[PDB]
């Protein structure tokens, strides 16, 4: 025989075939993940646990498909997540459409798939000039105008009756982690879950929430202006890099060994008690000799905290991250500190740090959550950063492009009319990127139990004439302008859509043929 | 599955009757057109009927030529008995191929002293049954201690017949598919 | 294209050859099965045992009845197997020789092959060298058909003592030849001469030993008469020496038809009918059997019992269950006919025979008779012996051999003299031609030369002298004398001369050891592609 | 291809009769006289092994003419001595 | 094309694997090498189309290059790895023509083995290929064509759309040839005493899916993917004359050589011996710290100790990365890369001469990336490549691409003589060499012919692939180049056709001069060779011997 290959090659046409119902089939798995009436999708992962929700990007992160074309569409998601954080769904919604309208052409017109290419870069730059045409600005201080904002995606999820409170909780997040270019980052955004509670009190709290509680039983519960010191060694007697290996000869040396391990904790927590800490927050653990002349002085001892919690506490508190204990000054310890306070859940202990409030370094913030079990608390964490993800494109951008379809149906009004004109070769495959941008809105209208036929008729007709930010209302499935139904989402959600999904298309249209099990 | 199968396999053309009034028309005389064919293949391949009293220049006829029949493979089995009127079991083993031959029509009932057969064959083995089918000898049986010896019945030897290959299992003429007409009346009785 | 790739069916077990090392295997595959027989050729030749799977065993050293009853895989030494019986069929004699001579030119081909020569063209100068050998030895080839036929009768003896002297029958080879020369003296016509082969039976008893056997002229049966209390030995009376032998196809029976009847049997009186019908039957057959004066009777098929005695009140012996194809000889020995019916039977249609009798083999219960005729009469059968039952077969065969030897005698009086005579007298014939048209074929003709020559090397082999001044001394002796009838002397002998060594072969059988031997190679040399499909 | 994964094309006998395992152990002599040949003179390892094959061919024959083979096997000592004997007459002699 | 297998032989005897011989073998080596040859013909020129190749744990590769497709085919057949290796030996020196060198050698065995089996001694066929390949660098010589008379980097430009096709990013070749030509600029340097090189690989590719390929940003300068040590440190260092230092000093809480064992009789010297052997780390890094060392780079780690310390300073700190990209920071910056920290002296130090220069440094964010963008470098300018696109598969693609691209322009900047391409040279080739050996006569003639028909495949290849007429390209292509071969030499219209050939994108013949398909001469140069070698390699093969392994 030969080389490890040649099993069964799918080759000519029957390859893209393949390609292009693979492609279609990863759509049609949440075709009715989309539009504000989107039905939920329970996952079922071979490890034991499981997933609850609609959002496309999560979905297909647990699913698995042993073929290598649908793989470069299930990425794809992982592009809109890791860029803005909202429209997943729409990005692998889109791009089926895109390979199968290509479809005909490449079956039976012949045309060859480069042709196809060079068509959709033009229809690329045009689609980004009309979006660019179709957005107005916005302003970025209305605080009325950035809660309608904000809700836009929350609208298509499950907290859509809790939109009043979770536009509040996103804003005040979203402000608190914006630097004042205006760049904000959600690593330092805690996702701390808690079983159980009203959806109504739960509120974000300036500062961090720990699950530990102290050790000492004698440590103040209630501090008035706690100042915290971060430390990063442990409290107990180190070692050493190196064996120490002391050669003893005498009687009166172990006990002088075993004198000086309490000798120097003795000196490490008395320049401690040079400043006079009230929280002691170590990165490491903690020894039980240390902890008792730390509270003779007035400190508070906590176990080991891992250091991305203490890279959040630095910026509440204003310290710094501090190894070296010898080196401990006054300026560098943490201040302004609002109140201390330990609250009684059957789970764990929970220490609340709030802050004064009252230019330098970004300040973090934990924003609780009080869900009916633990799936919610996942589910609803997922539609923070939906909504957050929202909050960012507004101030890294200020134009604000219509929803509802109606950006995309722009496309596919402007790029029909100019297809008449663009006389050639590339005039079937220009045409063909219409027929994809007019089903974004066909399967929001399919999910409303509309008409797909009349209402799409409706449309074009009023597009023209009536106004640009024209699109169908979801709930009740009737046409209904977007300035009056008062429903905005960003532009760069758009411009990601499009360009990820047509740059998608050029990638897995150059596909021949397909080879499978040649090596690891 | 079997159910279905039984009102047409377990039946033949005078049973197949008691279904007219029940089963389908198209149903049943479908089948009726194919068991009436093969009861006329049986009349035309019932070339025989008695015991071929038969001497030795034409056992190299009719014993073998016939194994061949036809030579469509229409082979003939043959049954030979080397008679010898001195022994008990061979006058019992005659009043078998006689019995037979008025059941069994396609397959022929040979017969000839055992004297007569082999030079110097030895008395002490005869009676001896040969069986042959398109030239070869199918079997070679010695005297019949292995079919009961002296008390050899009719049933007995129709069922080496159907191990030889001679008649099928399902025949209705075999005495032991041949139930008695008092047998089928008391089993409709207590149905 | 996909993995599988098939064309005909069973390609794992189907395997090819090609190019100059599949040609190599087959000429070296030839010698496996030379070298076999290369010991058993001459007079000092050794046997070969045969195993069957039956387990029956046999001994010989014909090379026809070696390679036959064998089990083989490669397919060109089939073509050997098909090459001794084609000698032994016809010929009856040289089948080792000719697959010795077979392989040798082989031999010879495979070292001109590798210098450099096309296969078909190395053929065509082996029959232009054959055609050459065969008229060279026709043109210094004696006629024995001038002399009368008390000298032709003593040449029978020196050909009939070659083919016998190769076998173990030559324990006494002046004996057990006059039996291969006397069977034929009876069957000769003295004119036109034909053998008749047909007519000529054999047939050998295991018992005794091999110097009792005799030669008869009459039929040997293996079979008792229909009583025991006859007589064994049977004479003549009076007049009429001829024992008028009546011959019977169908037996002492009823008389009834082929075809399935019944006959209808009514009361008493037809009852008490038919018991007198059978009983003035059997009366009617005495009265008919003496009336032709028959004095002994046999049927191919068993009388009845009531009839076994009826033959032996009026001194009428009878034999019984008389073979068909046995039936037939018998008639033609006597001089007479087989009637089809009983009431045909008359005088004109008996036989005619000195004596028999019922000849006994120590403790065994056996009959055997044993016909004899005082003149001479058409057929002839062997009567042969021995203390196994394998040598009497290898005497049989022996025999046979000798019988097909003599033979081409008759049909054809032009002889030759073997024992390497003949072939060095052609080898040397086509070498004087080689150096006259050199060409290219020259080394075929060289080729064929050294051919031959391995025959009388063989024979030398096995007699233990040297080759070299064997060889050496038949080629320079040879191109000196025109006399050609030197050859190799096996048993020892003082003189090479063969006039007075009483050897003398055919030219009908040396002749075929050369035709098959050629016209096989051109075929084994013709093969390229060697397929075989795996049992 | 030899059996581990290295693969190496040759046409020196030597090496090609090195890598190639063969069963027989006088035909793996060959093996060694090219090595031989290979060690003292460097030149022609293939002719050496072509004329033993064309030697063993002509001795074939010898064996079945009926001569000893210790006579055969001498017979090459003083032909092949006889033979240097030629080499050296028709030996051109060149400067350096 | 080989059916019932060869017969096991009992005459010849030899371990392992069955002995084959006759033309089976060149028979079964050339079904090797369609096997092969099929699967890069389909990939070749911008209408071809590549396949996906699958890497048995969910992972696959969609693959243009020649050298990567048939590195992942591991090819059991002892012919195959010749041009496998041929492939990867190709790429690594010059980087462009690796679908065609295996191309070329596939059509060469087909003919070859046609040649043998026509009964002329393959001797006589390698002898008649080096005569005609000797004949042809002398022609390759003939129809150089220098640059001039050309506005700016035009000649730059339009050779990279040739590398930049057959890919998926040769429609934006338009943005990507003007930043590819940019960066070799960028990294110009000196060696040698006055001949022009650049480094291998010297240009960067971070992979960040995002946006699109058209707004990929060419940012001027160098560019490092690592993480940020503390996140407490500042990500924007304001001001100009930024100073960089590039270290390979390891720096965390160090440990004594292998063979020191201490052993101590006192018990109070543990107090000096832990912070003397954590305070001996702290005598490199306090002297580093005064000389105001803004930003510095390290190859080996460094630990909490030392991190600290830095922050205490607002110094940005970097964790592990390669050794390969700190030596050109600091050609760029114009620092010196230090394995050990030492003086020729009898005490330690640190000077201010190790100290690169830049103008800005910033911590960007490629959406879940952090990279440190360094630019405006004093010493030596440099360049990084920011690769955009859909999903990581495409990046990959982009990877190798740019890498082909960047090596094409590397090599026309070594070289100012250029050939073009699109077939034309193949085409002359063919025509020319069949009018050569006509002289000769005897034996050679029908060689050469078979070899001149030999390159015709490639303008076959690219015909098909586009799925159009390819025998009215070939009328129009060989007979055009003939009536310019045979022409007066004054006569210019003819000449020009010289110049020109076929095009796959409208189907018909146009210039090359303007339509700006262009290739290296150096590309051409020794890529017959490395297959006149590979064809020699299997065709002078009789018999094949294989031994089982053990
Ligand atoms: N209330 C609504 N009515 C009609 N269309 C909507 C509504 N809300 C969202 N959409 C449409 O659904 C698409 C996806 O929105 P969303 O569900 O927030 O994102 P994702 O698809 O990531 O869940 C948008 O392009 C928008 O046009
Ligand atoms: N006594 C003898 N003297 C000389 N030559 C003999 C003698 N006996 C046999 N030969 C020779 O040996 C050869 C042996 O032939 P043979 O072996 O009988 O036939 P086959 O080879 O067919 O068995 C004969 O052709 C004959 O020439
Ligand atoms: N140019 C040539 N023309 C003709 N014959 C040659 C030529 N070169 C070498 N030969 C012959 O071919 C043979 C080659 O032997 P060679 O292959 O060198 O042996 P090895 O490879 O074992 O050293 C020599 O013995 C010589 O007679
Ligand atoms: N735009 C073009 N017009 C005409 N010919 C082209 C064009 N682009 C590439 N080619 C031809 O395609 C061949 C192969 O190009 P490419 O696939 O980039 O290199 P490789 O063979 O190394 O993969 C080249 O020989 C070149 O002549
Ligand atoms: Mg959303
Ligand atoms: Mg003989
Ligand atoms: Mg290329």
């Amino acid at each position: 025989v030969f080389m490890n290959a040649s099993q069964e090659r799918t080759t000519g046409r029957q390859a893209q075939i393949s390609n292009i119902t693979a492609a279609k089939a990863v759509a049609d798995v949440i075709r009715t993940c989309l539009g504000p009436k989107a039905m939920l999708k329970m996952l079922l992962d071979p490890m034991g646990g499981l997933v609850l929700t609609n959002d496309g990007h999560a979905i297909l992160r647990e699913i698995d498909v042993a073929h290598p074309a649908a793989k470069s569409m299930l990425e794809l998601s992982r592009t809109q997540d890791e860029e803005v954080g909202d429209g997943t769904t729409t990005v692998i919604i889109l791009a089926g459409e895109i390979l199968a309208q290509c479809a005909p052409y490449l079956i039976e017109k012949n045309i060859h798939p480069v042709i196809i290419i060079q068509a959709l870069k033009k229809a690329l730059t045009d689609a980004l000039e009309v979006i660019k045409q179709v957005s107005k600005p916005v302003d970025v201080e209305n605080d009325a105008a950035m809660k309608k904002l904000i809700q836009a995606s929350i609208g298509t999820k499950y907290v859509i009756h809790w939109s009043e409170k979770m536009c509040e909780l996103a804003l005040d997040a979203v402000k608190t982690v914006r630097k004042d270019f205006e760049i904000d980052i959600k690593r330092y955004v805690r996702v701390e879950k808690i079983p159980g509670g009203d959806v109504l009190d739960s509120r974000v709290l300036k500062g961090v929430l720990l699950n530990k509680d102290v050790v000492h039983p004698k440590m103040s519960r209630h501090i008035e202006n706690p100042r915290v010191v971060l430390l990063d060694c442990p409290l107990e007697y180190k070692k050493g890099e190196s064996q120490t290996n002391i050669e003893i000869e005498k009687e009166e040396d172990w006990n002088r060994i075993l004198q000086i391990e309490e000798e120097q904790v003795q000196l490490m927590c008395e320049q401690i008690l040079a400043v006079r800490p009230t929280l002691v927050i170590t990165e490491k653990g903690v020894s039980d000799l240390a902890q008792h002349y730390l509270l003779k002085g007035g400190c508070s001892v906590l176990r080991r905290v891992k250091k991305s919690d203490n890279n959040r506490i630095a910026r509440v508190t204003g310290a710094t991250i501090v190894n070296r204990v010898e080196d401990l000054k006054e300026s560098d310890v943490g201040t302004n500190c609002g109140l201390f306070k330990v609250e009684m859940i059957g789970d764990e202990y929970f220490s609340f740090l709030d802050n004064c409030k009252e230019s330098g370094l970004q300040k973090a913030c934990t924003i609780m959550l009080r869900g009916g079990s633990k799936d919610i608390l996942n589910e609803i964490d997922r539609n923070l950063q939906d909504a957050m993800a929202v909050a960012r494109n507004v101030m890294l951008s200020p134009s604000l492009s219509p929803g509802g379809g109606a950006t995309e149906m722009a496309v596919s009004v402007k790029l029909a009319e100019k297809a008449k004109q663009l006389e050639g070769i590339q005039q079937w495959p220009y045409q063909a990127v219409a027929d994809a941008m007019e089903c974004i809105p066909r399967t929001l209208i399919q999910n409303a139990g509309g008409d797909p036929i009349r209402l799409l008729s409706q449309l074009r007709a009023k597009h023209a004439q009536g106004n640009f930010t024209t699109g169908i209302d979801g709930d009740k499935g009737k046409i209904v302008d977007m300035v009056s139904y008062g429903i905005w989402e960003p532009e760069v959600i758009k411009q990601q859509s499009v360009k990820t999904a047509i740059e998608s298309a050029c990638l897995l249209l150059r596909v021949d043929d397909i080879v499978s099990g040649v090596r690891k | 599955a079997k159910q279905h199968e039984n009102r047409l396999e377990d039946k033949d053309l005078s049973d197949l009757e008691e279904l007219e009034d029940d089963e389908d028309e198209d149903f049943l005389e479908a089948y009726k057109i194919k068991r009436l064919n093969e009861i006329r293949k049986l009349q035309e391949r019932s070339k025989f009927g008695e015991v071929f009293h038969i001497n030795k220049p034409e056992y190299n006829k009719e014993v073998t030529l016939a194994s061949q029949g036809k030579k469509d493979d229409g082979g003939v089995y043959v049954f030979v008995h080397l008679s010898l009127q001195s022994k008990l079991q061979s006058r019992i083993l005659s009043h078998l191929f006689q019995s037979a031959a008025c059941k069994f029509r396609e397959i022929k009932f040979v017969e000839i002293p055992a004297n007569r057969a082999i030079e110097n064959y030895p008395e002490s083995n005869c009676p001896t049954l040969i069986v042959y089918y398109r030239g070869e000898v199918i079997k070679n049986m010695i005297t019949l201690l292995e079919l009961g010896g002296n008390n050899s019945k009719m049933e007995d030897f129709e069922d080496f017949m159907v191990k030889v290959g001679a008649v099928a299992e399902g025949d209705n003429r075999l005495i032991m598919n041949r139930d008695d007409e008092e047998s089928r009346e008391e089993r409709k009785l207590h149905y | 294209m996909g993995r599988p790739f098939i064309i005909v069916k069973d390609q794992g077990n189907k395997k090819r050859q090609h190019g100059l090392e599949a040609k190599k295997s087959h000429i070296l595959a030839a010698r496996s099965v030379a070298s076999i027989i290369k010991t058993s050729l001459g007079p000092r030749g050794l046997d070969k045992i045969l195993i069957s799977p039956d387990g029956e065993i046999t001994i010989t050293n014909d090379g026809a009845t070696i390679l036959s009853q064998m089990e083989l895989d490669n397919e060109i030494a089939k073509l050997l197997v098909q090459l001794s019986k084609s000698q032994d069929d016809e010929i009856g004699d040289g089948t080792t020789g000719v697959v010795v001579l077979a392989s040798a030119l082989l031999d010879q081909a495979l070292e001109l092959i590798q210098k450099g020569i096309h296969p078909i063209k190395i053929a065509n100068g082996f029959d232009e060298a054959a055609k050459l050998a065969i008229s060279k030895l026709e043109e210094t080839c004696d006629d024995i058909s001038a002399s009368n036929d008390e000298l032709f009768r003593d040449f029978l003896l020196r050909a009939a003592k070659t083919s016998l002297g190769s076998k173990i029958v030559s324990k006494d080879h002046d004996r057990f030849a006059e039996m291969a020369v006397e069977a034929v003296i009876n069957v000769m016509d003295k004119d036109r001469k034909d053998v008749d082969f047909d007519l000529i039976k054999m047939q050998g008893r295991v018992g005794g030993s091999i110097s009792d056997s005799k030669l008869i002229n009459g039929v040997i049966l293996d079979k008792d008469f229909s009583h025991p209390q006859m007589p064994k030995c049977v004479l003549p009376k009076e007049g009429s020496d001829g024992v008028k032998l009546a011959i019977l196809t169908c037996p002492f029976e009823p008389p009834k038809p082929k075809t399935k009847h019944k006959l209808d049997i009514s009361s008493v009186e037809e009852y008490q009918k038919l018991q007198t019908y059978e009983q003035d039957k059997f009366k009617e057959m005495i009265d008919d059997v003496k009336k032709a004066g028959a004095d002994v009777v046999i049927c191919q098929w068993g009388f009845d019992d009531e009839a076994n005695h009826l033959l032996l009140q009026n001194d009428l012996p009878a034999v019984r269950w008389v073979g068909g194809q046995e039936l037939e000889h018998i008639a033609i020995s006597t001089n007479g006919r087989i009637v089809p019916r009983f009431q045909d039977l008359s005088k004109d249609k008996l036989g005619t025979c000195s004596r028999i009798y019922e000849q006994e083999f120590g403790t065994t219960k056996d009959r055997m008779l044993i016909i004899e005729q005082s003149k001479e009469t058409k057929t002839v059968t062997c009567f042969v012996r021995g203390s196994n039952k394998m040598i009497v077969d290898e005497a049989e065969r022996a025999l046979h051999d000798s019988l097909c030897v003599v033979r081409n005698l008759v049909k054809d009086s032009r002889v030759v003299y073997g024992g390497g005579a003949a072939e060095v007298t052609m080898s040397l014939a086509v070498s004087e031609e080689a150096d006259k048209q050199r060409g290219i074929d020259q080394y075929a003709f060289r080729g064929f030369a050294q051919a031959l020559d391995t025959i009388p090397m063989t024979l030398a082999e096995n007699s233990g002298l040297d080759p070299i001044g064997t060889l050496s001394t038949l080629k320079s002796k040879q191109l000196k004398e025109k006399i050609s009838n030197i050859g190799v002397d096996c048993l020892g002998y003082g003189s090479n001369d063969m006039k007075e060594l009483f050897v003398v072969d055919p030219f009908i059988g040396k002749k075929q050891q050369i035709l098959l031997a050629t016209q096989l190679c051109r075929m084994i040399l013709k093969i390229d592609n060697v397929i075989i499909s795996g049992k | 291809k030899t059996s581990r994964g290295e693969i190496i094309i040759s046409n020196d006998g030597h090496t090609i009769l090195k890598q190639m395992a063969i069963l027989h152990p006088v035909a793996r002599m060959l093996v060694e006289v090219s090595a031989a040949q290979d060690s003292e003179a460097g030149d022609g390892t293939t002719s050496v092994v072509i004329l033993t094959g064309a030697l063993l061919g002509a001795a074939e024959r010898l064996l079945n003419k009926g001569i000893h083979p210790t006579i055969i096997a001498d017979s090459f000592q003083s032909a092949a001595k006889r033979s240097v004997d030629i080499l050296l007459e028709m030996c051109h002699k060149v400067s350096l | 094309m080989s059916q019932l297998f060869n017969n096991s032989r009992s005459d010849t005897l030899f371990l392992g694997g069955e002995k084959i011989s006759g033309d089976d073998i060149r028979n079964q080596n050339v079904l090797a090498t369609m096997a092969v040859a099929n699967v890069v013909k389909s990939s070749l020129g911008p209408v071809g189309l590549d396949k996906m190749l699958v890497d048995d744990i969910g992972d696959f590769t969609v693959t243009n290059d020649g050298a990567t497709i048939l590195s992942l085919l591991d090819v059991q057949h002892p012919a195959g790895k010749i041009l496998v290796e041929l492939a990867q030996q190709q790429d690594r020196e010059i980087g462009d023509g690796t679908t065609s060198v295996v191309i070329i050698a596939s059509e060469l065995l087909k003919r070859a083995n046609e040649l043998v089996k026509n009964k002329i001694h393959p001797t006589t066929i390698i002898t008649g290929f080096r005569v005609a390949l000797r004949e042809a660098i002398r022609f390759i010589n003939e129809v150089l064509s220098t640059s001039v008379d050309t506005l700016g980097k035009e000649t730059l430009i339009n050779i990279a759309k040739t590398s930049m096709s057959s890919k998926i990013i040769g429609a934006d070749s338009d943005f990507f040839s003007n930043m590819v030509v940019d960066a070799l600029l960028a990294v110009k340097t000196q060696n040698s005493k006055g001949e022009i090189k650049y480094p291998v690989k010297a240009v960067n590719v971070l992979k960040a899916h995002g946006k699109s390929a058209t707004e990929s940003l060419l940012v001027p300068g160098y560019a490092l993917n690592c993480t940020v040590a503390s996140q407490a440190m500042p990500k924007r260092i304001a001001g100009g004359n930024v100073k960089i230092a590039c270290l390979d000093l390891n720096l965390q809480k160090a440990r004594m050589a292998m063979g020191v064992q201490i052993n101590i009789d006192d018990p109070e010297q543990l107090e000096q011996i832990r912070k003397r052997e954590a305070g001996i780390v702290l005598e490199r890094v306090k002297k580093i710290i005064d000389a105001g060392a803004q930003v510095v780079l390290t190859t080996k780690g460094i630990d909490d100790l030392c991190l600290k310390e830095f922050v205490e300073a607002k110094i940005m700190g970097v964790r592990r990365c390669k050794k390969e990209d700190l030596r050109r920071i600091a050609r760029a910056t114009g620092a010196t890369l230090v394995s050990s920290m030492s003086n020729l002296e009898g005490e330690e130090t640190f000077e201010s001469s190790y100290l690169g220069l830049c103008d800005e440094v910033v911590q960007a964010k490629f959406s879940d990336d952090e990279c440190i963008l360094i630019k405006g470098t004093s010493k030596h300018s440099s360049s990084s490549i920011i690769l955009r696109g859909a999903n990581d598969y495409s990046l990959d693609e982009m990877e190798r691409s740019l890498h082909d691209s960047l090596s094409v322009v590397k090599r026309t900047l070594e070289s100012g003589n250029v050939v073009p391409g699109g077939g034309c040279v193949e085409a002359a080739l063919n025509i020319y060499l069949d009018n050569f050996a006509t002289t000769v006569g005897s034996r050679e003639q029908l060689a050469i012919a078979e070899f001149a028909a030999a390159l015709l495949i490639i303008p076959k290849t690219l015909a098909v692939n586009a799925a159009k007429d390819s025998s009215e390209l070939v009328a129009k292509l060989r007979s055009y180049h003939a009536a310019s071969q045979m022409a007066k030499p004054e006569d210019v219209k003819r000449r020009s056709y010289r110049n020109y050939g076929l095009d796959l994108i409208r189907g018909k013949i146009v210039d090359e001069i303007h339509a700006g398909v262009l290739e290296p001469t150096i590309s051409k140069v020794k890529s017959l060779k490395s297959a006149l070698e590979a064809c020699v390699a299997i065709l002078r093969i009789d018999t094949m011997i294989t031994v089982d392994p053990e």
